[PDB]
């Protein structure tokens, strides 16, 4: 019976408001780009390119390590899963760590929500996004936490099948914002 | 050129006219004369923002040296107080702070405690108003603040607190809100109401918890 | 001190007419409920409010109690100036100061 | 299921088909250019109807027909058992208990409240995903 | 003292009776507590429309659960 | 040790007594240790006091600071604030013994509350006991009065706020007594010279030792009428079921001591509590905003907030107001310590009573309760006035009148919503008692029809049907995976798996030992 899934319909229709969500925050960004003219950066602002890229990498060998995890999971052994599902965490902490770093050294000698129009959007832009990495986090520890308490049953595939591709969705907004942040400018 | 206030009565025209009048004499619907009033009362006003009003701080409207314009403009017409100035014309920040806490503490404690608190959090006056908190206010503003008595709090004049009473009060604020906790994280300021709370919402939920997983439940 | 602009709406209890020197008052400062310094004096409401249980004087109506468990005015003060300019008193309360007991205010 | 893809399908041709128009028609016979907060909604509700749609397709290539989809059955087609359907459950107003706490506390800007209404909504999803994975005690 | 078992299903395990005349006695003596606060400082009386308003719902409720008893629609 | 042993066998010869209170029987349920939290505290408590009176000096002479805390130089103090000024300051982890201190006295009060409000609800004050309740409330009085004693002697604006307005103008406003108590008490007017060495004598010596009295009391009544119990299984009025103390009920009790010493330390070392320093030396000229007792006095200073002005005047006297919470306050602690009696007064029942009663079977009770926990959370947020209207913006006098209406309609609220839920929390436990446990799956019914397949609790009748139990006064389940349904994970430890043998043998000897115990406790 059912023969199609309803918590992945489910989690499919809430993705697609989530991106909705983020259309509004892009067309925040879009606007006070065209009204700035010239250097639109302002001058205390300037990317370090040095560090947004091993970052961004990470997050795709993330992608990989959860797509993983989901194929050991559908044949029923729940070693496999653990172990991936484990790397997944520590590859979005190292993110979400490097991603600070940057902020604190970035607002360290300019660049503020308060000071300037390009800092307000910016900020704005990438910390939700952060803010959606850290809600991921907690939905693996949780769902490492409920396979550690019974029996492994099709249900539990299930779950780490959906939050598998609410990760996909995450870091792929992700490689929309930094290539309309960090190249297109 | 101090002789220009036409920027002065240029903004205060198209900002302020509508509630003080074009005189500055107090539309009898809702503001005051702002005739006695001087330049520091404009600089309090406007510098933290409570000018031009929809009264809480917000963000000011006003700078660019236009602060400066609507004060003068303000000042001849009347003979208030004045805000403190360097000797380069800028206003004044480290010259209004004192070398004496323990007289400026016990003055504080004396006069200002009461409405804000022993470390200048707020405090609740009756039916709506309050006492704001001490802790965003620079050097420049508290003295204006003490000197021209702003709604509902007293006016202090210089004679009744002279210069030095004022920079030492002002030395014990600055420093009451930017000294540490020597006793880990102080729970907002106030007295045993956050204490209360905390024991309650985490001690006793720490030791409940501890409870429930030594013992069985049946 | 208040305002010349008022001067208007004093009401001057019963016994103490001419306790004020113009346009300062003196009235005492230890609420006549438990004791505490009502000194919280809000200048253009002219309330004094006590902070330890919050009552509420009517500094303008010889300081009678318009917000709770107060019941009784604060005492006043007679003043003056001597000789040389200075205030001084012009003789004692008309009553005891402070919190109740059996005998009398 | 087909209807619904095709439904989907239909959707996104005409969110498309517009926010290309609306892109086109403000490059041109604009005050400023493109107008940059309409376009950007338009692609990306076209994007939602999209991801939608698509995954509906692959579903429905990847199943046989189901009673539901198909005329002609009876009843007695659909006998079996369905799924698992949670009866009572109190998780829920704790919640969003917990959610206007937080809220409330970032209305009027404290700190201390936003994180305990952050802890309070850590704990209560907690206690409404484990809710029937609980085993029995250890004593 | 005694409630049928329909209504308590665990009346024989403890108390699960309360009689009326407290409850009703109970409402009329807040409800004239209520109002007997119209003694004090009050300067201003939109204080007193609340109590003045909180007072005629427990008189209401009062009167009509005892209407409604007196007349067997209830017990 | 066996020569040891035997010498002392041969001098006291116990080996009898000592077999009668190693075989003692407790009961284990996670709701019996709120007592061994108080128990705890006040152990803390007394090390921690032991340690401060070393170095504080109860006198109210003036002096010049002249210490290391440079805002405050050339200010005039007592020698008590100084004294306490020198223990934060001066002395290698001084401020972290008074913190530890401080914080031990609200886990005392808090714990304390907890625990009564567990007695009340189950019944264990019924006929066996009243005596303990009784002694229980007298303990709670104590401790109160002694936590306000003992943070009024640091001398300092806050404390001498509270000393002043509650303990002088109240006491110096009783009907005839009056000022001579006020004047037997502080030895004249309110600020005199003998006040707070006599509250430290107080505090220190007398009433810990009254205390420390009434809990060997307590304790050794406990002992000695044992242990009440919940229903259950194999649980009668006649006899005790649990863990023996010899190896199990020590360990846990010495673990949960350890466990409470340590939450108690770190919320000591972390969070601060009666920063002195702050504030200044008590001088009668100057006042704050906060004011505000610790949390179990602040009810007293919220009844004193919101009862109206009503005083009497008759011929040449004066009854002024706080006279009223002076017997509003004596009434509260005159009905706390006489209620069993009322309520067996009331329900006519003076049977004896080994087993606790579940709080949803006791309605009346349940809600007598709830509305008196409601009265005093409205009373408690009342004094909380000025913080409560700065924070979230609402109007003082606002607050007041809240406060003054909710006294009124809020406990009857209360009574009746919490009358409800019990009997809607029976009717819930009767449903599960007539049919199964439900399991929440669906089926269709060839002919159209959904069932959710409930799951019986005992035997069924020729038709599958459940024969309906009879109720107990014990629990029951509500969730399928609460009884063994989807249990069993893997044996691994967490990334990687053991053999099969060792998953199958654990597994099978771990239901046998289930079964075992099952069969066990039912045949007694
Ligand atoms: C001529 C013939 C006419 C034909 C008949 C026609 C019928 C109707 C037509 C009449 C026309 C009138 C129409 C006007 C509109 C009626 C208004 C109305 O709706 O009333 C509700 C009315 C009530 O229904 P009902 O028919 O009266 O129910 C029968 C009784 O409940 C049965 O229960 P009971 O009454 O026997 O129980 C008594 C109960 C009565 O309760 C009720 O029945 C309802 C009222 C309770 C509500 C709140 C509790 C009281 C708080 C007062 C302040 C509230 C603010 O009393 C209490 O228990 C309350 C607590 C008392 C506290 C006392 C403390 C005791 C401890 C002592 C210690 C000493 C300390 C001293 C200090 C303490 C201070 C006291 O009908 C309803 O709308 C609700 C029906 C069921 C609820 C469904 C969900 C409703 C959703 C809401 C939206
Ligand atoms: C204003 C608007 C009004 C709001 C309405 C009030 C909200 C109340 C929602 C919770 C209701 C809980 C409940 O009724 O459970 C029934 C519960 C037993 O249910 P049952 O179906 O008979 O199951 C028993 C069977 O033996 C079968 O038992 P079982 O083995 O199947 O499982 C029973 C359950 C044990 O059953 C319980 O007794 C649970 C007790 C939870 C108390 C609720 C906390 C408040 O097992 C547990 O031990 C799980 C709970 C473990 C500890 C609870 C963790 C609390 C997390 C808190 C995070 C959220 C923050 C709160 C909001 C933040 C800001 C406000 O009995 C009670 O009614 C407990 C009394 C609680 C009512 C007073 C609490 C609110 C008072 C005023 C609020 C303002
Ligand atoms: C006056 C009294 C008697 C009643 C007034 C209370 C009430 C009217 C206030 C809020 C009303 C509200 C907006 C109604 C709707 C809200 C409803 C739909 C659900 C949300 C309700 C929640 C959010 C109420 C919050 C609970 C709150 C009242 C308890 C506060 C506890 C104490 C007083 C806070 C003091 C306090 C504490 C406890 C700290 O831990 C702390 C830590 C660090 C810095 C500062 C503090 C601090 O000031
Ligand atoms: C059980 C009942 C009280 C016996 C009635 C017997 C008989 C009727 C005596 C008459 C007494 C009547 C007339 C007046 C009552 C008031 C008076 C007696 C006060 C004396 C003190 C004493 C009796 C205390 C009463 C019982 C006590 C309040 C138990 C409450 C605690 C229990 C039930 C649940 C606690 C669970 C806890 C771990 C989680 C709660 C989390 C927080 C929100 C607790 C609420 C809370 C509390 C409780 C604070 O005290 C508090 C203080 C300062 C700041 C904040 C808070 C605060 O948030
Ligand atoms: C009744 C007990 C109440 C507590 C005090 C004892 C009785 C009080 C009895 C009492 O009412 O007055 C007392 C009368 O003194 C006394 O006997 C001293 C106390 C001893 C009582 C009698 C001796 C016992 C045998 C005090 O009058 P006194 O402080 O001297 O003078 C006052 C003015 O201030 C004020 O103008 C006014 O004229 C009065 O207030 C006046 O009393
Ligand atoms: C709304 C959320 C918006 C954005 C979230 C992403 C945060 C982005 C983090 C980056 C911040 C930054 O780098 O900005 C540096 C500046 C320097 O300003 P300053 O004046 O010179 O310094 C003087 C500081 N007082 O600090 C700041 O504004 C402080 C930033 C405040 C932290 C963000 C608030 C999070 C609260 C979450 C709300 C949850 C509520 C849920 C209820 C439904
Ligand atoms: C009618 C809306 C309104 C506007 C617009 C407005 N004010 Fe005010 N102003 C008030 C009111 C009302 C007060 C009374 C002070 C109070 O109660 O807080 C006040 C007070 C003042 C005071 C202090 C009066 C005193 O006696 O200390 C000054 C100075 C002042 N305004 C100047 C300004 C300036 C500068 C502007 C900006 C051009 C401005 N006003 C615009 C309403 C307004
Ligand atoms: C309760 C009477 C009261 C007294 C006494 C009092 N204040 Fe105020 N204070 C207030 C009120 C009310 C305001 C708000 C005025 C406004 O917003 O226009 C205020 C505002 C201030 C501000 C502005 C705060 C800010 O963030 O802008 C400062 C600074 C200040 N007072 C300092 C003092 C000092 C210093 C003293 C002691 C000499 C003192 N106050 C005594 C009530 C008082
Ligand atoms: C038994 C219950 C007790 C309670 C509820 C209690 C409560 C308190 C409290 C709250 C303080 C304030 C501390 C501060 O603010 O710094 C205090 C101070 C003090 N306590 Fe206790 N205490 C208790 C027992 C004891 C005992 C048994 C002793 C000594 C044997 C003791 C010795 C002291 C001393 C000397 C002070 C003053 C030192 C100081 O204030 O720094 N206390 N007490
Ligand atoms: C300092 C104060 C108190 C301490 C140290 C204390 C401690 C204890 C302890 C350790 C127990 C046995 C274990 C348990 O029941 O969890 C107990 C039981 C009991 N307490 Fe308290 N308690 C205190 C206050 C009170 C109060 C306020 C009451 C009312 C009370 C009444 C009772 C009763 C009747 C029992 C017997 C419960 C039973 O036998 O099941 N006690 N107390
Ligand atoms: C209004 C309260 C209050 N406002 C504030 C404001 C600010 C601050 Cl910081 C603290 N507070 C507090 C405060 O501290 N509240 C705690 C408190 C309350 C009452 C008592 N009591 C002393 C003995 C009396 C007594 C003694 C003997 C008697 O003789 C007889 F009859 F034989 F018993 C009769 C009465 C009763 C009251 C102690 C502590
Ligand atoms: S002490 Fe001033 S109101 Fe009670």
């Amino acid at each position: 019976l059912n023969r199609p899934n309803m918590v992945s319909v489910g989690t499919i229709v809430w993705l697609s408001s989530e991106l909705m969500f983020f259309a509004g925050l892009f067309a925040m960004y879009f606007t006070a780009r065209a009204q700035a003219g010239g250097a639109w950066p302002p001058e205390p602002t300037e990317l370090n390119l040095a560090l947004a890229v091993p970052v961004t990498l990470v997050l795709i060998a993330s992608s990989f390590t959860c797509q993983m995890g989901v194929f050991a999971a559908e044949r029923g052994d729940v070693f496999g899963l653990r172990r991936w599902y484990v790397i997944t965490f520590l590859m979005g902490l190292f993110f979400v760590l490097g991603q600070g770093y940057e902020y604190i050294h970035l607002v360290e000698h300019g660049t503020t929500i308060p000071g300037s129009a390009y800092g307000s959007v910016f900020y704005l832009a990438t910390g939700f996004h952060g803010l959606h990495v850290i809600g991921g986090l907690v939905a693996f520890v949780l769902l490492l936490a409920r396979t550690k308490m019974s029996k492994f049953t099709p249900a539990q595939a299930t779950a780490a099948i959906v939050v598998s591709y609410y990760w996909h969705f995450v870091d792929i907004v992700w490689i929309a914002l930094f290539a309309t942040i960090y190249f297109v400018r | 050129s101090s002789a220009l206030l036409r920027t002065g009565k240029q903004l205060f025209d198209t900002s302020c006219v509508s509630c003080h009048g074009a005189n500055l004499q107090g539309v009898p619907d809702h503001g005051p004369s702002l005739i006695g009033v001087g330049e520091a009362a404009v600089y309090f006003q406007v510098s933290t923002g409570r000018m031009p009003a929809m009264a809480p701080r917000k963000d000011p409207i006003f700078d660019e040296a236009q602060i400066d314009a609507i004060g003068a403009y303000v000042q001849a017409n009347g003979g208030g107080p004045t805000v403190v100035r360097n000797p380069d014309g800028s206003i004044a920040t480290q010259s209004l702070r004192g070398n004496d806490l323990g007289r400026g503490g016990d003055l504080f404690r004396l006069n200002c405690a009461s409405c804000h608190n022993f470390t200048g959090k707020g405090g609740a006056l009756s039916s709506g108003k309050y006492a704001p908190d001490l802790a965003p206010a620079n050097e420049q503003q508290i003295l204006t603040a003490m000197l021209t008595g702003p709604q509902n709090m007293p006016k202090f004049s210089n004679r009744q607190l002279s210069f030095e009473a004022k920079k030492d009060i002002i030395a014990y604020v600055k420093v009451a809100t930017e000294a540490r906790q020597p006793g880990g994280y102080l729970l907002g300021g106030f007295g045993p109401a956050p204490e209360g709370m905390a024991m309650w919402i985490i001690g006793m939920v720490a030791a409940i918890g501890l409870a429930l997983w030594i013992g069985a439940r049946s | 001190r208040i305002k010349p602009s008022d001067l208007g709406r004093v009401v001057k209890r019963k016994g103490q007419e001419s306790f004020n020197f113009g346009e300062f008052f003196a009235f005492t400062k230890v609420c006549s409920h438990l004791g505490c310094p009502s000194s919280l004096y809000e200048q253009q409401s002219y309330r004094i409010l006590c902070p330890c249980h919050q009552s509420q004087f009517d500094a303008l109506h010889f300081a009678k109690p318009i917000f709770g468990p107060a019941a009784r005015a604060l005492a006043q003060l007679p003043i003056t100036i001597d000789t040389d300019g200075y205030l001084v008193a012009n003789g004692d309360f008309v009553e005891p100061v402070g919190p109740a007991f059996w005998e009398r205010t | 299921m087909h209807i619904e893809a095709r439904l989907f399908e239909i959707l996104t041709a005409f969110f498309a088909l517009a926010a290309v128009v609306y892109a086109v028609l403000t490059a041109m016979f604009a005050t400023g250019g493109v107008e940059w907060a309409g376009t950007t909604a338009l692609v990306l509700t076209t994007g939602l109807t999209l991801i939608t749609g698509t995954f509906f397709r692959f579903v429905a290539r990847r199943l046989d027909t189901r009673p539901e989809d198909y005329e002609d059955a009876e009843i007695s087609d659909g006998a079996g058992e369905l799924g698992f359907f949670a009866p009572h459950s109190w998780w829920p107003i704790l919640i969003s208990l917990s959610f206007s706490t937080a809220a409330v506390g970032a209305a009027l800007w404290l700190p201390w409240l936003i994180a305990a209404g952050v802890a309070f909504v850590i704990t209560s999803v907690c206690g409404l995903v484990f809710e029937y994975y609980w085993g029995p005690e250890k004593h | 003292t005694g409630v049928d078992v329909e209504d308590v299903p665990s009346a024989e395990w403890g108390w699960s009776h309360m009689p009326i005349g407290v409850m009703h006695i109970g409402g009329l003596l807040s409800a004239a507590f209520l109002l007997v606060m119209m003694r004090g400082n009050h300067v201003g009386h939109v204080e007193d429309w609340f109590l003045i308003g909180f007072a005629a719902v427990i008189v209401a409720l009062v009167g009509r659960n005892w209407w409604l008893r007196r007349r067997g629609w209830i017990r | 040790l066996a020569r040891q042993a035997e010498d002392i066998d041969t001098r006291y010869h116990p080996s009898a007594a000592l077999r009668r209170q190693l075989n003692k029987v407790f009961p284990t349920h996670w709701s019996f240790l709120l007592g061994e939290i108080a128990l705890y505290s006040f152990v803390v408590l007394l090390i921690t006091g032991v340690y401060l009176t070393l170095f504080f000096d109860p006198s109210m002479v003036d002096v010049t600071y002249n210490g290391v805390y440079q805002p405050l130089r050339g200010v005039e103090m007592s020698r008590a604030y100084q004294s306490a000024l020198d223990i934060s300051f001066e002395v290698r982890g001084g401020l972290f013994v008074r913190q530890i201190h401080h914080w031990a006295a609200l886990m005392f009060a808090a714990a304390i509350m907890v625990h009564l409000a567990r007695i009340f609800f189950t019944g264990a004050f019924r006929r066996p006991r009243e005596t303990n309740w009784v002694i229980g409330s007298l303990l709670l009085i104590l401790a109160m009065f002694e936590g306000y004693f003992g943070y009024s002697l640091p001398d300092d604006l806050l404390s001498g706020l509270g000393l002043r307005a509650a303990l002088s103008s109240i006491t110096l406003g009783m009907p005839v007594i009056g000022t001579w108590l006020h004047w037997a008490l502080f030895g004249g007017d309110f600020p005199g010279t003998i006040l707070i060495p006599r509250l430290y004598a107080l505090h220190i010596l007398l009433l810990p030792g009254i205390i420390l009295a009434l809990i060997g009391l307590h304790l050794a009544l406990v002992w000695f009428q044992k242990h009440t119990q919940f229903p259950g299984p194999g649980r009668t009025e006649h006899n005790v079921v649990g863990v023996r103390v010899m190896p199990v009920f020590a360990f846990k009790s010495g673990a949960f001591f350890a466990a409470i010493v340590g939450v108690l330390g770190l919320m000591g070392g972390l969070l601060q509590i009666n920063p002195i320093w702050n504030l200044g030396p008590y001088k009668p000229s100057q006042v704050s905003a906060g004011s505000q007792p610790d949390f179990y006095m602040m009810w007293t200073e919220g009844l004193a907030r919101i009862w109206p002005p009503w005083e009497f005047y008759f011929w040449h006297h004066t009854i002024p107001a706080p006279v009223w919470v002076a017997v509003i306050m004596g009434l509260v602690f005159v009905l706390l310590p006489a209620y069993p009696f009322l309520e067996k007064r009331f329900t006519g029942d003076y049977a004896h009573h080994n087993l606790l009663q579940r709080p949803r079977d006791v309605p009346v009770r349940t809600a007598i309760g709830a509305m008196a926990i409601a009265f005093y959370m409205v009373l408690t947020l009342a004094a909380m006035n000025d913080i409560i209207a700065l924070k979230f913006h609402i109007s003082l006098n606002a607050t007041t009148w809240i406060g003054r209406i909710g006294m009124v309609i809020l406990p009857p609220f209360v009574y009746f919503i919490t009358y409800r839920w019990c009997i809607g929390l029976q009717r819930s436990d009767r449903s599960v008692l007539e049919h199964g446990v439900e399991t929440g799956i669906i089926k269709r019914l060839p002919h159209g029809a959904y069932i959710e397949l409930h799951q019986p609790l005992g035997p069924v009748d020729e038709h599958g049907h459940p024969i309906p139990l009879q109720y107990q006064g014990a629990p029951l389940p509500k969730r399928m995976n609460k009884l063994g349904s989807a249990g069993s994970p893997g044996s691994g430890s967490f990334l990687f798996a053991d053999s099969a043998a060792e998953d199958a043998a654990l597994r099978e000897a771990g239901h046998a030992a289930e079964q075992r115990a099952l069969a066990a406790l039912r045949e007694h």
